[PDB]
């Protein structure tokens, strides 16, 4: 089969006094850049203990951390 | 009424060895026994002499001997 | 060679495997200076003590 | 018993003190017997998988 | 790094139970 | 680091002989 | 490394003046 992929995502900002960006068609002079971390799953961290003198490990607990997301902005 | 004094027993050295569905403490009891030997690796066919007293026809015991490999492929 | 006699014995086990035998041969002060401060604390309570009689 | 006569008593000699020396080693390594008991001294039972 | 004194300071709690007691 | 330590243990056992008297 | 113990050193003897008086 043959298709153009243009997904639909559409990424806005809700700045603290209320006003808005459109990250996708950039309204107000403003796009999200070609990079982006930390959007998706979370970091998470996992901890496990050595079981003695003996084979492998166990698992303790997990914890979400902060979600670091790192972009940039292109303004025209 | 409890249920009856069905026992697991696992001979790996870390864990309670005895224990009872019933939650008797069949540990004590036991004198001080503990079962000390593992299946070596690469051993081939043995027999295990099992006897019973006190038991009547259709009662069933298990054994278990769980295959665990270094590997996904190999070393048999 | 020098003659003297096992004074302390200390033993260490690790998921590693053993660290061995640390042995005393004679009589050595705490290595540990605040050891060495609990020493001396112990002479005075017991003393203290008598004191008191 | 070895025969201290001829060469091939003295290698089985030689051999039997190495079997003792390798005996040794596997006790180096090994670790002690570790046993909880209670009050009035009821064995509970014996310490592997200790950190 | 404070580990490695918290390390040492909790041998020597161990060791003074040689010389006190409750 | 245990290096550290073991140093300033060696130089306060030197300093606490201004104390004491075995 | 010095330092951290210069550090742990000066928070003891501030915590020592629960116990002690010229």
């Amino acid at each position: 089969a043959s298709r153009l992929l243009d997904p639909d995502t559409l990424v806005e900002l809700e700045g603290v006094n209320g006003e808005w960006f459109d990250l996708t068609n950039g309204t107000e002079g403003i796009y999200l850049a070609t990079e982006v971390t930390g959007l998706l799953d979370p970091p998470v961290k996992a901890t496990y203990e050595e079981p003695g003198n003996f084979p492998g490990a166990r698992y303790l607990n997990h914890r979400v951390l902060r979600r670091d997301l790192v972009f940039g902005v292109e303004i025209l | 009424t409890y249920p009856a004094e069905n026992v697991v027993v696992d001979s790996d050295p870390r864990e309670e060895q005895v224990s009872s569905e019933s939650g008797s403490p069949i540990w004590e009891r036991m004198n001080s026994v503990r079962f000390l030997h593992y299946i070596p690796p690469y051993t081939g066919e043995v027999t295990f002499k099992l006897s019973v007293s006190g038991a009547v026809p259709g009662q069933i015991a298990t054994l278990r001997l769980p295959r665990a490999w270094s590997r996904p492929w190999g070393l048999e | 060679i020098f003659v003297e006699r096992v004074t302390k014995l200390t033993y260490e086990w690790t998921s590693d495997g053993p660290k061995g035998w640390t042995i005393t041969i004679g009589y050595k002060e705490p290595e540990d200076p605040i050891l060495k401060a609990f020493e001396l604390i112990q002479y005075i309570n017991s003393n203290l003590g008598q004191l008191g009689i | 018993a070895a025969d201290m006569t001829t060469l091939a008593g003295h290698q089985q000699l030689w051999d039997t003190v190495m079997k003792r020396r390798q005996k040794r080693e596997d006790e180096r390594i090994a670790p002690p017997l570790i046993r909880l008991w209670d009050g009035d001294y009821k064995l509970r039972g014996q310490l592997v998988g200790e950190r | 790094v404070d580990d490695a004194i918290a390390v040492k300071n909790n041998e020597v709690n161990k060791q003074a139970l040689t010389y006190t007691r409750r």
